[PDB]
C-alpha cells in the first residue's frame, strides 16, 4: 500500500498555467508543489508529469534510486504501448505481480494499477491468478507479494 | 557434518505435518518440506498465520 | 517441491485417484531401488550436493515425474492382481 | 573410563563437571532377574570374550535438553542419623545442575503494558538499524502490534 | 574457505551471479556497494541532443509522423551506440528518409567509430508524403542526467534530451542462508545485472569490482594529525 | 522499592548500626545495642520454580547505615527496586518480516 | 546535537534526505533549518535511522528510545519435545513417556 | 579528480579518517562496507578461560570477595590486554591478591609482550582476609564466540568464559557537503572509529580495506553457464 499510494499536495491549489513551459517556471520558484494538482492548457496535470517523462520502467526507477524522485511521486512514463500517468511505485508493483506470475501481458490485466493496494485488491489479486494461471504460480505470487511487502515496510521505515 | 548430510538426504522431498491447537478447519493441519534451522523453535511461514 | 502439480490434477477424474496413483507407483520403485523407472537418465531428478548430485531418494517425486511424462498408464482392473507382481519381480 | 571420569570415588558426580545429556550423574546398579541369555547373546559374548555380568546399568542419566554444570550432591543413606525414608530404598541422592541460560531464538518478551513476542531473529550488531553517531539499537519492535 | 563463484548468463544483456558459501554478513557487505556503482559509475553513451527540422519546440508536433515529438525522444532515449575508440567524447548521428517507411534505428547513416546495436528499434512512423531528417547528439558519461541540468546549446533548433549514459538498466541482489555441515546460516550472494549490450553484464560486474578496490587504495597516505 | 521490601527476598539493618564484613555469603553488622549480627546471604538456591534465587551485597565496609536501609539486593532488585528485566533501546519499525 | 556539533559535525546528507519527506507530508515545519528540523522531529519522539545493512536511511523519521522488557518464564512442558519410538503404557498401548 | 586523504587521531582509542571529495554516492558505498567488516571482523584478543584456586565452578563465592564468581568473569569479559608479539596466539596471565584492598585490572602479575589497556578496570574488592588466586587464559580470536562452544580443558577447574574479541567498539561515518571539488553536489566522507586500545583504528581501518579488497578479488575465475 504504501508505494501503490500516490502523493497529494497542497501548495499549487489548482494554478492554470498556459504552457507546461510556466508551471515548471512556477515550480522551480517554489509556488507549486511538484504533485500539486494544476491545469496546464485545458487539461488538469501536475509538475510531475511534465518534468518526468520516461520511456520505460528501467528508466523511471533508475531515476528513483539516483534520488531524484520517490516511488509515490506523479509521473508520466511510457509502458507497455500506451503513455501513462502513474507512479514508479504503481509500475514497481505491477513489475513484480508480472515477473513473479512470469507473463506482464496477463498480470496486467489483473492487476488495478488505478488505485492503492490493499487488503481486498490484493485477495482479489490472488483469487484471479488462480483462476488464470494456477495453484504453483498463484503461490510463486505470495511469495513474492511477501518478499516485496516486507522489504518496502522496512525501507520506508 | 557426515550424519547431517545423511539426515538432510532422508529428508528432502518428504514433508511433516504442522498443527495448532484448536484445530477448527482442516487447515488446522498442513504439510511444509522440512528445512534444518539454527534454534530450538519451529520456523512458520507467515502467510498461513491466519489459517492456523 | 510439487511441479506440475495443476497438470497431475487434470490427468485423474478425482485428486484422490491421484494420490493412489502416486503412492502405489512410488511403492513399486522403492521395491524394486527404482530399476523399474521409465525415466531417461537425464530427465532423473537429482539432489545437489557436495561429492557430487546423486539421485533423489524420494520414491513420491520420482512417482510425479514420472507420471507427468504419459509413460505409465493407470486405470481399475486394469490387470489381474496376482500376476501384476508375480511378473514384475 | 571416558565415561565414569566426573563420577568421584562412590558413583555419583562430582561438583563442577558439565553434563550433557546422557551423561551419568548418579550411578547405579540393579540385578538382571536371573534368565537365560539368549543363544545370540552366547554366541555374541563368546566372540568377543566377555562374560555376562550379573547387574544391568540402572544410572540416573540426565534427560535430553537439559543440561549445565553440577553445584550441589546430597545423599540420605538408611542406617544413619537423623534420617528415616520410605521402606524399601536403601538410600536417595539428589544432584542439583545449574545452567546459565541467555535470551536465544525462541524465548518469550514481553513489557508491562502487554506487548507479548518471541524472539524470532538475533542479528550481527552490523545488521542493526543505528543513529548517526554509530549507536546500535537493541531491539526492534512492530508497530503493528501497537 | 574458498567459495565457488558462479555464472549464469543469456546473451550479451543478462548475467546471474552467484557467491557460495560466504561468512555471515559479507554478502550485504559485498552484494550494496556494487549494486551502488553498477547503477551510478559505469561508463556508457546516451543521446543528450536531437534536431528536428520543420520544429521548434518540445511539445509540438510534426507532420508527415505519427508520433509527436516527445514519442521521438523515448525512443532515442532508448537507442544504445557503442563508441570504437577510448578516445572519443562525443559525436553527432544522422538520420534522414523520406516515404511511407517504417524508420528503425538501423537506418540512420552509418558512422565509422559508431555502431548501433539496436538495427531494428522504431524511432517514427513515417506515413504517405512526410518528410524526416534528423541529427541527433551521442556524448558518453556515466549515470543518469537529465536534460534539465544541461540545456545543450550546438544547433539552433535542437532540444535537449534526458541522458541515461549507464549500460546497466537494473541491479537486483540477494542474501539466503545455505548450509555447510552442521551450522544452516551461510551467506548465499545472487545477483542479477541487465545491460542494454553495449557491455555485458560480466564485463560490467568486474569494472564495479574494479571501480571499489580503487576507491579503497585512497586509504593509504594518511596526513596524521592529533588533537 | 515497596514491592522488593514486602516480599522480603532482600536483607535490610534491623537497627542502625555500621558494616564490617562484607562479602558474597555474609554482611556482618555492629548495631547500637552492641550487639555483632552476620547476615547469611542465601546463593544460587533453587525455587519452586527452578529460577536461582540468589542474594547479593550492596554495602561497602564502613558503611553506617540506619535502620531499615539496605544490605542486599535480592533476585530481580537493583539497589532495593524492583528489577524485572532490562532497560533496552528499541526501535518501533517493520523488519524484513522477522 | 550539541555535542555533535562540538565535535565538528554538520547535518548528514542522509539525514537532510529524510527531513525532506518529512517536510512533504508535514511532519516538520516548512522554512526551518536542518537542525530545526531534526528537533521537531526529536520531540515528536522520532530520530533519524540508518540501516546497518546499506548505510542508506530509513525513508520515514523512526521513534526510538528506551523500553522496559521482561523475559518471561519458560516451563519445562514448553520446550522443545521430539519422539520417534519410547516407551508404551500397560493397559492401553499408547506412546508414555 | 584524485582524493585526499587525512586522519585526525586521538591516543590509541579514537581516530577520525577523511575523504575528499568523492562522486556522489560514494560516502555510503566506501564507509557502511567499511563499518560493516570493522564491526564484525577486526582480529583481537579476549580472556576465554579463568581458574581461581578454590573455585570449582561459575557459581561460586570467595570468602572475603564481595563479588560472586560469575560477576568475576562479568568484569574480566571487560578485560582488554594487546598483544606485542605477533607470533605469539595464546598466553596465560597470573593475579594474587590480598587483604582490604581493590583489585584492579592493573594489579595482574606483570608479563613481557602483553600490555593490560585499561589498568584501572575494575576486577574484585577483597576485605580483610580475602585472597583471590586467579590466572585466565586470554587467546586471540575474532567476532565473538560464546563460553558454551569452546570446549578445552586447560584445567579441571578452569571455567570458559564469553569472548569479545574484536577491539573495535564502535564505528560511524558522516557524509557531508564539500565545496573542494569541481562541482557542487560531492560527497565528503569521514569514518568515525573507537577501538579499546590493542588495535588503533588506523591499524583496524587498514585492515577492514584488506579483508575488504580480498573478498573483493573472489569475483575472479566464474563457472560459466547459460540457458
Amino acid at each position: 500500500y504504501y508505494i501503490t499510494q500516490v502523493r497529494k499536495e497542497k501548495k499549487g491549489a489548482g494554478m492554470a498555467f498556459a504552457t507546461p513551459e510556466e508551471a515548471l517556471a512556477a515550480y522551480e520558484r517554489g509556488e507549486v508543489a511538484l504533485n500539486a494538482p494544476i491545469v496546464v492548457a485545458g487539461r488538469e496535470t501536475s509538475v510531475g508529469r511534465l518534468k518526468f517523462v520516461f520511456a520505460n520502467p528501467d528508466e523511471a526507477l533508475l531515476a528513483v534510486a539516483h534520488g531524484l524522485l520517490d516511488l509515490q511521486d506523479v509521473v508520466t512514463v511510457r509502458y507497455l504501448g500506451r503513455r501513462l500517468e502513474t507512479s514508479p511505485g504503481r509500475i514497481l508493483f505491477a513489475r513484480i505481480v508480472g515477473e513473479a506470475v512470469g507473463d506482464e501481458k496477463v498480470a496486467q490485466e489483473l492487476i488495478q494499477m488505478d488505485v492503492p493496494q490493499e487488503k481486498n485488491s490484493l485477495k482479489d489479486l490472488v483469487y484471479q491468478a488462480f483462476l488464470r494461471l494456477g495453484m504453483e504460480k498463484t503461490a510463486r505470487l505470495l511469495d513474492a507479494l511477501k518478499y516485496y511487502g516486507f522489504t518496502l515496510s522496512t525501507t520506508s521505515g | 557434518d557426515e550424519v547431517w548430510d545423511a539426515l538432510e538426504e532422508v529428508i528432502h522431498g518428504k514433508v511433516v505435518l504442522l498443527n495448532r491447537a484448536p484445530t477448527l478447519h482442516r487447515l488446522g493441519i498442513q504439510a511444509f518440506q522440512p528445512v534444518l534451522v539454527e534454534g530450538q523453535s519451529i520456523q512458520l511461514h507467515p502467510l498461513v498465520c491466519e489459517a492456523f | 517441491a510439487e511441479p506440475g502439480i495443476d497438470k497431475l490434477f487434470g490427468m485423474v477424474d478425482s485428486k484422490y485417484r491421484l494420490t493412489v496413483v502416486v503412492a502405489k507407483r512410488a511403492q513399486q520403485l522403492l521395491r524394486h531401488r527404482f530399476k523399474n523407472t521409465v525415466l531417461e537418465p537425464e530427465e532423473r531428478p537429482k539432489m545437489r550436493t557436495l561429492e557430487g548430485l546423486y539421485d533423489d531418494p524420494n520414491a513420491v517425486t520420482w512417482a510425479m515425474k514420472e507420471l507427468l511424462t504419459g509413460r505409465l498408464f493407470f486405470g481399475e482392473n486394469l490387470v489381474p492382481e496376482d500376476r501384476l507382481q508375480k511378473e514384475m519381480e | 573410563e571416558a565415561a565414569l571420569r566426573d563420577l568421584d570415588e562412590e558413583g555419583i558426580v562430582r561438583i563442577g563437571a558439565e553434563v550433557k545429556p546422557g551423561d551419568i550423574l548418579v550411578g547405579r546398579t540393579s540385578f538382571k532377574g536371573e534368565q537365560e541369555p539368549s543363544p545370540e547373546e552366547r554366541l555374541l559374548r563368546s566372540i568377543f570374550g566377555e562374560k555376562a555380568r550379573d547387574v544391568k546399568d540402572t544410572s540416573l542419566r540426565v534427560p535430553p535438553g537439559e543440561g549445565g554444570i553440577v553445584v550441589g550432591r546430597l545423599r540420605l543413606r538408611r542406617g544413619d542419623p537423623g534420617v528415616e525414608l520410605k521402606p524399601g530404598v536403601r538410600e536417595v541422592v539428589r544432584v542439583f545442575v545449574a545452567q546459565k541460560r541467555k535470551l536465544q531464538v525462541g524465548d518469550k518478551l514481553a513489557n508491562r503494558h502487554g506487548n507479548k513476542g518471541v524472539v524470532a531473529k538475533i542479528l550481527p550488531v552490523e545488521d542493526m538499524p543505528h543513529l548517526p553517531d554509530g549507536t546500535p539499537v537493541d531491539v526492534i519492535l512492530n508497530p503493528l502490534g501497537v | 574457505k574458498a567459495p565457488v563463484f558462479t555464472a549464469r548468463t543469456q546473451g550479451r544483456h543478462y548475467g546471474e551471479f552467484v557467491l557460495e558459501p560466504l561468512e555471515r554478513g559479507f554478502g550485504v557487505t559485498l552484494g550494496n556497494p556494487l549494486r551502488r556503482i553498477l547503477l551510478s559509475s559505469i561508463p556508457g553513451t546516451a543521446v543528450t541532443s536531437v534536431y528536428i527540422e520543420d520544429v521548434l519546440h518540445e511539445f509540438s508536433t510534426i507532420p508527415g509522423v505519427k508520433e509527436d515529438v516527445v514519442e521521438i525522444i523515448l525512443n532515442l532515449k532508448e537507442l544504445v551506440v557503442r563508441f570504437l575508440d577510448p578516445k572519443m567524447a562525443s559525436t553527432t548521428l544522422i538520420l534522414r528518409a523520406e516515404g511511407p517507411k517504417e524508420v528503425r534505428a538501423g537506418d540512420f547513416t552509418p558512422s565509422a567509430d559508431v555502431e548501433i546495436m539496436n538495427p531494428d528499434l522504431h524511432i517514427a512512423t513515417l506515413e504517405e508524403g512526410g518528410k524526416l531528417y534528423m541529427e541527433v547528439r551521442v556524448d558518453r558519461g556515466v549515470g543518469y542526467v537529465p536534460a534539465e541540468r544541461h540545456g545543450i546549446k550546438d544547433r539552433i533548433n535542437a532540444i535537449p534530451v534526458d541522458a541515461i549514459f549507464s549500460p546497466v538498466r537494473r541491479v537486483a541482489f540477494q542474501v539466503e542462508d545455505t548450509r555447510l555441515g552442521q551450522r544452516t546460516d551461510l551467506d548465499k550472494l545472487t545477483l542479477r545485472i541487465w545491460t542494454d549490450g553495449s557491455v555485458t553484464p560480466l564485463e560490467a560486474l568486474n569494472q564495479a569490482v574494479a571501480i571499489l578496490k580503487e576507491h579503497l587504495n585512497y586509504f593509504a597516505n594518511p596526513e596524521a594529525s592529533l588533537l | 522499592e515497596r514491592v522488593v521490601r514486602d516480599s522480603l527476598a532482600a536483607l535490610y539493618a534491623e537497627e542502625d548500626g555500621e558494616v564490617v564484613k562484607v562479602d558474597g555469603t555474609r554482611i556482618a553488622v555492629r548495631y547500637e545495642d552492641g550487639r555483632l549480627v552476620e547476615h547469611p546471604l542465601r546463593r544460587y538456591a533453587r525455587s519452586n520454580q527452578g529460577t536461582a534465587f540468589d542474594q547479593r551485597p550492596r554495602v561497602r565496609v564502613g558503611q553506617r547505615v540506619k535502620k531499615g536501609d539496605l544490605l542486599a539486593d535480592g533476585p530481580a532488585s537493583e539497589e532495593g527496586f524492583l528489577a524485572l528485566g532490562q532497560n533496552v533501546l528499541v526501535a518501533i519499525m517493520p523488519f524484513d518480516g522477522y | 546535537f550539541g555535542k555533535r556539533q562540538g565535535e565538528g559535525f554538520g547535518v548528514d546528507k542522509r539525514e537532510k534526505e529524510v527531513l525532506a519527506r518529512a517536510e512533504k507530508l508535514g511532519l516538520v515545519s516548512p522554512g526551518k533549518s536542518p537542525e530545526e528540523q531534526l528537533k521537531e522531529l526529536f520531540d515528536l519522539g522520532k530520530v533519524v535511522l540508518y540501516d546497518g545493512r546499506t548505510g542508506e536511511p530509513f525513508e520515514g523519521p523512526i521513534v526510538v528510545g528506551q523500553m522496559f522488557i521482561m523475559k518471561l518464564y519458560h516451563m519445562v512442558e514448553d520446550k522443545m519435545h521430539a519422539r520417534s519410538t519410547g516407551p508404551y503404557s500397560l493397559i492401553t498401548q499408547q506412546p508414555l513417556g
